[PDB]
C-alpha cells in the first residue's frame, strides 16, 4: 500500500495553501495521516498529528483534516518560512506497514 | 530535550551486508518505539523497520525477508542489520521516535514520528 | 463403583417455619451438566481491538478493547435467582416476607459420565458414542479465592433455570492487564482522534493457573465431589420499598381550610400567607416557608452525572449510579440510566421455541422512589428574588458548553454526607444473588449487581475440565496441537442454598401490592403446546415500608 | 416531630399550652417544570395522583 500526493503546490505570500494526500480505507480511513516538513537536506519535522494537534511550538498556521480516504494539510498566512517539502504518513493496521506519501514541493510566490 | 544520533554508514558491494546504530536520550526509552526510515537520493521517505520495547519488530515488504532490527533498553540503543544488499537500498537512513506509547506485540496500529536524528548514508555499489 | 449411583436429584424448596415469625428457606437445585473437552489445553492471552467500530467518530461508547486469558477450564456458576426459585417460590417469598438473609451454600457433583465419539469411514457419515470407564473429570474448588472473581450473571452464563433441561458450564476467562486510550469525538470531528492500544504494564501482570493454585480432583464414573457448607456473613436484604422523598418527610403543614364536598378540584388550603408561616428552613435570607423550602432531616437519593463516561488506564467506562430514574414507573419509555437492562437467552428465560440470535430483554423498573427527575431541577442565585428572572436561574433546558443537548443536570452531583439510599432490589430470575467485596482499602457502600455482598469471603468458584484423553501418537515436543480422543462428559450437579426470611405484618388499614396471576400473564408460567417455556421477570420489593 | 413546624409544647412552665393536630403525608405524584419570568407558554404543572 502506498499513499498519493500531488507533485507540487503553489501559493503566494499571505494566501492559503492546501496539500492533499489520498489513501484507502485500509490506511487513512482508520488512522489519519500525519504531516511532516523537510527543508532541503535536513531531517524531517512533524507538523500536524493524525488528530489535528500540533507539536509544541508549531504555529497555528498549520492545520489538517481527514475525510474518507483522503487527508489534507492547510497552511494559512503563507510566509517565507514555509518553502519546503511536505509528506503525508499513515500506518496500515491490517498489514502493520507504515506508509509515507510521495512528497509534495511547496512554492511560495 | 529528546535527542538522537545515528552512525554506521559505509560503502559496500552490490551483494554485501551492513549494520547501523542509533543512540537516544531524554525520554523513557522503553515506552516508545524506534523506527528506521530511509530516503533514496532525490526521492521520498520510505519506511524500513521498527522495534518496540519487548523486542517485537516490523519490517516493510521491501526488506521483510532480508533485514533485522533490535534494541537494548539498558543502553538506549537501536541497531539495524541488513543482509543481501542491492543497489536500490542506497539511501540516507533516518532514526526516529514514536509519539505514542506502545510496548508489546500489538504495536504498528498507530505510528507518528515526533523526533528525528541526523541521518547516516548507505551506498550500495561496486 | 461403575454401576452405583453417587447422589440423588433434588430440586425442591422447603419452608421450615421457626419461632418468632422467622422461616428457614432451603432451596435445592439439581442440574444435568454437559461438558465438552476444551478447544485447546493451553492458556491463551488474547487481545480484542474493534478499531473498525470505534474509528467511526462518535462511537467511543462501543469500545470493546481488552486483553484476557482464555483457559481450558469451565466455570459452574449458580449465582442467579432462577437457579433456585421458580415463579411460585418467588411469589411466596415476595408476597409473604419482609426481609431476606443469606445463610449457607453447598454444592456437589455426582454421577459422572465420560463418553467418546468415533466416526466411521463409511461414505455416508455415521458416528457412535462409547463409555470410557477409565476417563476422569477434573474438578477444582478455589475455596481460598485465589482466582479472579468472575460472576457469570453479568454475561447471562449461569446454570440454566429449568430442572428438566440439561445445562452447560461457561468457558472460563479473566481479564489480563492492558493500557488503552480513546479520545472521544462526535460526527463532524475534524481528524481521527487518538485510538490506541498501548500494551501491558509489567507491574500489573497476573497470569493465574488453576493447576498451580487449586487442588484438582480426578473423578471417574464412580466418584463424587462435595464442597462442604459455606456460611455467609452478609447484611439482610429488604423485600420492601420506600416511597418517601424529601417532600414526604416529617409533619405536614396544618390545613386551616379543609374541603366541604368531595371531588377532584376540592382542595384543602394551608391558609397562612407563605412569608407569614412558622417552621424551619435552611435558607437564612428568606421568609418563605414552603414544602420545597422547608427543612428536612436529610436527602433521599442523589443526583449523579448520567451517561457520563470516565477514562482510566484500561479505557472508557460508564459511571455507575445506584438508583433508577424518576417518572419511569409511570412511563416505561422514560426508563434510563440506573434502571438495569438484562439481555438473556433460552436457558435463562427466553421462550425456548424461538429461533434466532436476538436475545430477550427487559429493563427492571424498581418500586422504590429514590431516583431523580432531572427535568424538574433548577439552580438559582443566592439572592432568591421571586419570581426568578432569566439571568438568575439555571434550568435543565439551558445549554452547557454551547450544546443544545447537554444541560447542567448531566454534569450534576449532589451526593454528600446527608444522602440516604437503599440497596439494589433483587432481580428475578436473571439477577445475581451475592457478590464479593472489593479488596480496596476503602469499600463501596453498595454493589449495583447483587443485593448480598460478602465481607470476608464467599464460596470459592467451581471449575471443571475433561482430563486429556490422548491417542497413541502423542509427542510433547511437537509444535502442533495435541492429538486427543473426542471426549465429553455429562455429570449431575446439586446445590443447596439456605435463606432466612421474616414474615411480614400488616401495619396499615389498606391492602398492599402483591404478585398474582391474571388473564394477561397467565400463559407466561406454563408450557406451550410444543413444550416451550419462558421465565418472565418479577419485581421483588412489592410491599411499602415507611422511611421515616 | 413538631419542632419543624414550631408546634411543640410551650416553653413557659406557667403558660398553658396545646397539642398539635396530627397529620401525616400520603403518597402523591407531582411534576413541576421550572421556568423564569419571561418564559413562553405554560410550563407543565400537574398533580398526577397516587
Amino acid at each position: 500500500s502506498v499513499l498519493t500526493q500531488p507533485t507540487s503546490v503553489s501559493g503566494s505570500l499571505g494566501q492559503r495553501v492546501t496539500i492533499s494526500c489520498s489513501g484507502s480505507t485500509n490506511n487513512i480511513g482508520i488512522v489519519g495521516a500525519s504531516w511532516y516538513q523537510q527543508l532541503p537536506g535536513k531531517a524531517p519535522k512533524l507538523l500536524v498529528y493524525s488528530d489535528g494537534n500540533r507539536p509544541s511550538g508549531v504555529p497555528d498556521r498549520f492545520s489538517g483534516s481527514n475525510s474518507g480516504n483522503s487527508a489534507t494539510l492547510t497552511i494559512t498566512g503563507l510566509q517565507a518560512e514555509d518553502e519546503a517539502d511536505y509528506y503525508c504518513q499513515s500506518v496500515d493496521p491490517t498489514l502493520g506497514v507504515v506508509v509515507f506519501g510521495g512528497g509534495t514541493h511547496l512554492t511560495v510566490l | 530535550e529528546v535527542q538522537l544520533v545515528e552512525s554506521g554508514g559505509d560503502l559496500v558491494k552490490p551483494a554485501g551486508s551492513l549494520r547501523l546504530s542509533c543512540v537516544a536520550s531524554g525520554f523513557t526509552f522503553s515506552s516508545y518505539g524506534m523506527n528506521w526510515v530511509r530516503q533514496a537520493p532525490g526521492k521520498g521517505l520510505q519506511w524500513v523497520a521498527g522495534v518496540n520495547s519487548g523486542g517485537f519488530t516490523g519490517y516493510a515488504d521491501a526488506v521483510k525477508g532480508r533485514f533485522t532490527i533490535s534494541r537494548d533498553n539498558a543502553k538506549n540503543t537501536v541497531y539495524l542489520q541488513m543482509n543481501s544488499l542491492t543497489a536500490e537500498d542506497t539511501a540516507v537512513y533516518y532514526c526516529a521516535k514514536d509519539r505514542y506509547y506502545c510496548t508489546g506485540d500489538y504495536c504498528f496500529n498507530l505510528i507518528a514520528f515526533g523526533y528525528w536524528g541526523q541521518g547516516t548514508l548507505v551506498t550500495v555499489s561496486s | 463403583g461403575v454401576g452405583i449411583s453417587t447422589g440423588t436429584f433434588n430440586n425442591q424448596t422447603e419452608f421450615k417455619f421457626l419461632e418468632n415469625g422467622w422461616v428457614y428457606i432451603t432451596a435445592n437445585s439439581s442440574r444435568l451438566v454437559h461438558l465438552n473437552m476444551p478447544e485447546s489445553e493451553n492458556y491463551r492471552r488474547v487481545v480484542v481491538n474493534n478499531l473498525d467500530k470505534t474509528a467511526v467518530n462518535g462511537n467511543m461508547a462501543l469500545d470493546d478493547t481488552h486483553a484476557e486469558i482464555v483457559t481450558p477450564w469451565s466455570l459452574v456458576d449458580a449465582n442467579a435467582w432462577g437457579v433456585w426459585f421458580n415463579p411460585g417460590d418467588w411469589q411466596l417469598i415476595v408476597n409473604t416476607m419482609s426481609e431476606l438473609h443469606l445463610v449457607s451454600f453447598e454444592q456437589e457433583i455426582f454421577n459422572v459420565v465420560l463418553k467418546t465419539v468415533s466416526e466411521s469411514a463409511t461414505q455416508p457419515p455415521t458416528k457412535v458414542y462409547n463409555n470410557d470407564l477409565t476417563a476422569s473429570l477434573m474438578v477444582a474448588l478455589d475455596s481460598n479465592n485465589t482466582m479472579p472473581f468472575t460472576p457469570a450473571a453479568m454475561r447471562s452464563e449461569t446454570l440454566g433455570f429449568y430442572p428438566w433441561k440439561p445445562t452447560i458450564p461457561t468457558p472460563w476467562r479473566y481479564y489480563f492487564q492492558w493500557d488503552r486510550t480513546l479520545i472521544p469525538s462526535h460526527t463532524g470531528t475534524s481528524g481521527t482522534p487518538t485510538n490506541i492500544y498501548h500494551g501491558t504494564d509489567p507491574d500489573d501482570v497476573q497470569f493465574y493457573t488453576i493447576e498451580n493454585s487449586v487442588p484438582v480432583h480426578l473423578l471417574r464414573t464412580g466418584d463424587e465431589f462435595a464442597t462442604g457448607t459455606f456460611f455467609f456473613d452478609c447484611k439482610p436484604c429488604r423485600l420492601t420499598h420506600t416511597w418517601q422523598t424529601n417532600r414526604a418527610l416529617g409533619l405536614p403543614p396544618f390545613l386551616n381550610s379543609l374541603p366541604q364536598s368531595e371531588g377532584g378540584t376540592n382542595f384543602g388550603y394551608i391558609g397562612v400567607q407563605q412569608d407569614k408561616r412558622r417552621g424551619v428552613t435552611q435558607m437564612g435570607n428568606t421568609n418563605y416557608i414552603t414544602e420545597a423550602t422547608i427543612m428536612r432531616p436529610a436527602e433521599v437519593g442523589y443526583s449523579a452525572p448520567y451517561y457520563s463516561f470516565e477514562a482510566s488506564t484500561q479505557g472508557p467506562f460508564k459511571t455507575p449510579i445506584a438508583a433508577g430514574r424518576g417518572g419511569a414507573q409511570t412511563d416505561e419509555n422514560q426508563a434510563a440510566d440506573g434502571d438495569p437492562r438484562y439481555a438473556f437467552g433460552r436457558q435463562h428465560g427466553q421462550k425456548t421455541t424461538t429461533t434466532g440470535e436476538t436475545p430477550e430483554r427487559f429493563t427492571y423498573i424498581a418500586h422504590q422512589d429514590t431516583g431523580r427527575y432531572p427535568e424538574g431541577d433548577w439552580i438559582q442565585n443566592i439572592n432568591f428574588n421571586l419570581p426568578v428572572t432569566d439571568d438568575n436561574v439555571l434550568l435543565p433546558t439551558d445549554p452547557i458548553g454551547g450544546k443544545t443537548g447537554i444541560n447542567y443536570t448531566n454534569i450534576f452531583n449532589t451526593y454528600g454526607p446527608l444522602t440516604a439510599l437503599n440497596n439494589v432490589p433483587p432481580v428475578y430470575p436473571n439477577g445475581q444473588i451475592w457478590d464479593k467485596e472489593f479488596d480496596t482499602d476503602l469499600k463501596p457502600r453498595l454493589h449495583v449487581n447483587a443485593p448480598f455482598v460478602c465481607q470476608n469471603n464467599c464460596p470459592g468458584q467451581l471449575f471443571v475440565k475433561v482430563a486429556p484423553n490422548l491417542t497413541n501418537q502423542y509427542d510433547p515436543d511437537a509444535s502442533a496441537n495435541m492429538s486427543r480422543i473426542v471426549t465429553y462428559s455429562d455429570f449431575w450437579w446439586k446445590g443447596k442454598l439456605v435463606f432466612k426470611a421474616k414474615l411480614r405484618a400488616s401495619h396499615t388499614w389498606n391492602p398492599i401490592q402483591q404478585m398474582s396471576i391474571n388473564v394477561d400473564n397467565q400463559f407466561n408460567y406454563v408450557p406451550s403446546n410444543i413444550g416451550g417455556m419462558k421465565i418472565v421477570y418479577e419485581k421483588s420489593q412489592l410491599a411499602p415500608r415507611k422511611l421515616y
